[PDB]
């Protein structure tokens, strides 16, 4: 995860660059900071980056639910037995489980 | 600070006249002031600064990364003994305890470049040479032998610019 | 302010004539005024300020960061004793209490560059030299020796620009 | 206003003829009028101004920030006592009360540059020098000594532009 | 209007011939009419205007900001006495009452630049000099002393353009 | 129209020959025609117009804003008395009543530039001069003294363009 | 049409030879045909047209706006007496009734430029001068006196283009 | 078609030799064929065409807009008498009845430019002049009298291009 | 095909030597081959074609639009009598019946330019001239007389390009 | 560091004078310091570093990749024996255990280029040659033999830039 | 490594002096070091590497693809016999078993270009020649014979760049 | 590989000296190595390759498309007889059976350009001519006869580039 990507066409003293990096990270976090404005001097630019592979792409939940239903399918247990059911689910589904499986 | 002075400017060149020219005497001091103001330094024995403080933040950064020691520390008008905070190599100061929310007042002593780096000496010498012979133009022709000058970033030429940017955070 | 005067101009150059030229005499004080109005300064013994104030704001910024002290304080036409507010190194004034919502009236005394930096001295000398001989053209030649002049940011050339910008917030 | 006149033009240059040239005599007042209408000033003893009023707004801005004091205030055709409002350093006027919705009729006395800044003095002198010498072309050559002229912003030259912009809101 | 005439042209330059040249006589009045038509003027003793009117709008703007007074007002064919309206410094006319929806008919007298600004005099003189000398090309050379001419906005050069549009709304 | 004729062309220049040249005599009247068809005029004593009409529209715009009066008015082949409509300063005709939906037939007499503006006279003289000697090329030289010509907007050069455009809606 | 002929070409120039050159004789009529087909005309006594008919459309547009009158109208193979329609100044024809959906067959008589405008006369004279001389290259020189020719839009030159476009809809 | 031939080429210029050069004889007919193929024409007495047909389409467009008459008509192999269709001025043919869906076969006779326009005559003369001497480069120089050549659209120069595309749909 | 040969090349020029040069003899036939393979032809008495066929498609397009007739027809290995299909002016073949889905095998005889167009003759002559003397460089000079050559589209220059493109699909 | 010295600079050239010039003597150490601060090193016997620590991190990276060994490691003010952490070839240090959340204090000894690299030697010799000879302008002309200089990235020249960037991470 | 030495430099050229020049002697080894650190090589008998390991990964890539063999293997501080892992032609090591999650410690011996490619020899000779002759400028002239040097990618010129990049991953 | 050697380089030129120059001896073999490394070739009698294998993939591609035969095949450490796989014309090897998932080990013999193509011979001759003659600048002149050099893709010029990428995948 990245908050900012600042690049400069000139070399700016890795030790002090890293100190400023830490200061600027801690200063601009509302939990631990009291600043929200950047005045970049000397020609330093801020690259308008974007997240490459977001977590929203990995929509595994439907696949995981399918694998769970398939796993419960082989043994025979109805899916309502594992979850909660109404008056119209619990005893009919328990009867199916016992009898049929 | 005091980076060059007449002796080092003379050593940079091969000047034979015992007395420096009229234009260079003020030019040296202007170069020293401009270098120390570009880098962010301010020549001062001690500095007072109001750092905002929030809980769950146990490191606060001083303005000058060349801070020697903290004379006294204050959070909402109550001094804290030097045992609770420790100042590290850079301007970072770390607090052993968890500071209460409010405002922080620290008075530290600034010590900057006691061994003076030679890069800054060369950069200031190049600025004063850049100003003495009036070479801030895009190009200049003298009869047949002409010169076109280097690109300028933020006014100052490229070489002085790169030296400054190497040292432009103290 | 008063940055250069004839003594500093003559030290900058090697002028031999006792009396300065007709054009330079007014041009120096005009360059002084342009520099002092360009950095944000306004030469004045005291300044009156309308600071809007909101609760849960304990620090307010004065217009001139070169404020040595504040004379009297007023919120909604009532004076506050000096013990309840403290003016820090910059133009910041810190308020111990929570201000009631309204308007502020603060009168402070401006102290600007009592030790005058030589950066502004060189900048003003270079600007008045820039105006004396007409060095405000893209290029100029007399015969064969051509000169192409420097890029201009906001009118003023690169060198004056960098000096001013390094000192353009006081 | 009246910034330069023949005496200040002659002091700017080194003119030896007791009588000014025919062109410069009207050109001086032309430059004067152009600058005094270019900065936003309007040479007038008093000004009438229609400020709209909305409740919960206790500060109103006069057109000219160089207002010394306001003679009388009229909201919806009724005068207001001077104790109910106060005029600060800039053109702002602060009302103690909440003005009812409607229109204001304020008559204030303009005081503009009682001490004449020398910045505008060079601005006008350089304008009249710009016009007397036909310095409003991209380049001009006479034989071999060619000159390329400065970039022009909004018609006016670059240096005059930066001076004007430094004083372009009075 | 009448801005320049032969006397102002002659005092603008140093013309020695008692009689003006044939080409300048018509060119002067051409410049006078072009200036008055650029700014939006209409040289006329009185002007009739159809102002659309809507309720809850108690300020209407006349065509010419140099309106002296309203001779008579007609809204939907019924004259309104002078007491119900008041014409302000600019072309704004303010109505005390609430106008009914319909059409307005105002006959006002225009007074424009009775004290003639010297800016427009200089601008018209510069246009007529721009036309007599046929300096409306991109560049022009006579042997070796070449000239490269200034950029044109809407045909007219930069200097005349800036003067005009400083005064191009009255 | 008839803007220039031989007398005004000769007054524009300093021509010494009594009889005009063969080419200029046709070029003058052709320039007159081009200008009068370029501004939008069409030289005609009276004009018939098909204005579409809709209810809740009490004002209609005539083709020529230089219409001094309207002769007869027709909506759906029925005449309306002059007392029921009024023609204002521009080509606007105001309807007292609400016109029924249909088509309109108005015959009006155009009065165009009875006092002939001198801007059009100078523009047409400059255009016929532009055509007489071939001044419609990007650049031209004869030996050593070269000229680069002005930018052309919509064919006609910048100066003629600005004059026409300032008068291009009559 | 027939706009120029040898007499108008000779009056345009100052040709002394009683007989025109071989090249110009066909070039005149070539330019004539190019313009008369360039503006949109087709030189013909009468024109037949298919105008599509949709109900609720009481105005139809003829091909040539220079139509004098329409001899006969045919909608879906049935003639309509002239009392049911009227042709206005332009090519528009207005129908009193609602046309049934179908096709039209209108025969109108074209009258184009009975007074020949001098604008098109200069257009054709300048075209034939453009082709005789060989003025259709980007640049040309003979020794030292070079000429760079005007920008060409749609092949035809700039001035000819603006004249044509002024009349390119009849 | 046959546009120029030797007589028209000779009267275009002033050629004195009784016999045309070897290179021009082939080049004339080459230009003649190239133009008639450029415009879309094809020299042919009769043309067969498959027009697609759909119901509710009562107008079909022929390939050549210079169609004189339809010799015979065929839709799905059955001839239709000349009474049901009528060919109008352009290539448009209109059907009185409603054609059934299928395929359409028409044999018409083309009559193209029987009065030969002088525009194509001049265009082909300039084309063959363009090819004869090597005037189809970007520029060409012979000693000092250099020439920079005209811009080319689709190979053919600007002037021939504009004539062709004024007539480029027959 | 065979477009030029020595006779037509010699008639294009004015060559005096009886025997052609060594380079031109092969270059002519190579130019012929490049033209005949550049336009899309392939010199062959007969051509076999695999046309994919779908139902509800009654017209199929042959490869060469210069197909004078079709010899035999095959759909899914069965011959169809010539009474059931007929080949039109272009390469289109129209089918009376609805073809069963499958593949088609048609052998047709190509007749291409039996009357040889002179456009291709001129294009091939210009191309072989283009190759003979090295006229495929951006510019070339011999001493002082330089030539800048024309732009090249797809290798071949503009003139050859336009001729080929006009005939690029037969 | 001390990479070059007079002996290696002399060996780079062929300087016959036993005693070095005044300018190069300080220039050597200036280049040395600029490169040793440009590659990222801080010339120091030992370094203290505040490394933040998180659980599930077993490998931590020291500031300088040229770390030889860690004298002592301190997590939240308690040292840890050398047997439980290990430092690999680069600056990375591997922890056998899972470190509790807090901060680390590591004191390591830097060893930088014990075998002197000839790349940096050549780069520094090229820097001092670049500064001694006035070689930091875009181009320079001496009579007839002129030189335009290399492109500069971040002020420093191109070749020195590539050498540094090859070693700009130690 | 050791690529060139004086013998291969002298064989590359035709140098006649027995002793090599002072400048070349250091530049040779400088070029050697730059090439061997530019390709990614690092001259070392053995290398230790921290390879992160995850289960279901049976192939790990060593740092240097020129790894002759691996001496000892360590995963979480336990040695694995060589029978269980095999190192292939490149730096790839294939593991028969599934590694437990943790860290890897491998010590391998690198053999780099034992038969030394002549590509690197030519590249290093050309680079050291590029340096001896101060050929790192954009262009250079001595009198009349000028040379413009080729583009530089990442400092090193095109030819050296292509040779390196072809061998820049060992 | 071995493409040129001294005999083929001499046959490329017309060199008369019995012994080749000192600079060409290394340069020839450098060109040979560079080309054989550009195309992807690696001079080796046999090569071991790790091909990943997945089920339902019955064709795998060898690293070198010039593979002669497979000496042995190994999937998960078990040799497969030569009957189950067949190597085709390119590097493709097809498997009759369905390979189980795992890793594949094949050792094949590379045979590359046993008849050496003349294209690569010419390309290497042009590279060695490119390097002997320092033909690797943007432009170069000796006196007046200048040369501007060809564009370079990835360092190597256009002609060598096109030959290489004609053969750049073996």
């Amino acid at each position: 995860v990245i908050g900012l990507i600042l690049e400069t066409d000139e070399i700016l003293n890795k030790k002090l660059r890293e100190r400023k990096q830490e200061e600027l990270q801690l200063d601009y976090n509302p939990s631990t900071g009291q600043s929200s404005v950047l005045i970049l001097d000397g020609g330093m630019k801020a690259k308008p980056y974007s997240q490459i592979s977001s977590f929203k792409d990995l929509d595994f939940k439907e696949d995981i639910e399918g694998f769970n239903k398939s796993i419960c399918l082989a043994f025979g247990v109805p899916q309502v037995l594992l979850d909660g059911g109404n008056n119209a689910n619990i005893r009919p589904n328990i009867e199916l489980f016992y009898y049929m499986t | 600070m005091q980076i060059i002075t007449a002796e080092d400017y003379r050593l940079y060149g091969g000047l034979k006249r015992p007395e420096l020219e009229s234009g260079v005497e003020v030019m040296i001091t202007a170069a020293n002031a401009l270098i120390t103001s570009l880098l962010g330094m301010d020549d001062a024995d001690a500095v007072d600064q109001l750092i905002t403080t929030k809980p769950t933040r146990k490191k606060y950064f001083l303005s000058s990364p060349s801070a020697t020691s903290v004379t006294k520390m204050t959070i909402n008008d109550k001094e804290i003994d030097p045992e609770q905070y420790k100042l590290y190599s850079d301007g970072v100061i770390l607090l052993k305890f968890n500071p209460p929310e409010g405002y922080m007042d620290v008075e530290y002593t600034q010590g900057g470049f006691n061994p003076m780096p030679e890069d800054l000496k060369l950069a200031a010498c190049m600025l004063v040479d850049h100003w003495h012979k009036q070479d801030y133009r895009q190009a200049r022709t003298i009869g047949g032998e002409t010169v076109t000058f280097n690109n300028t970033k933020s006014g100052i030429p490229e070489h002085i610019r790169t030296i400054i940017e190497v040292y432009r955070r103290v």
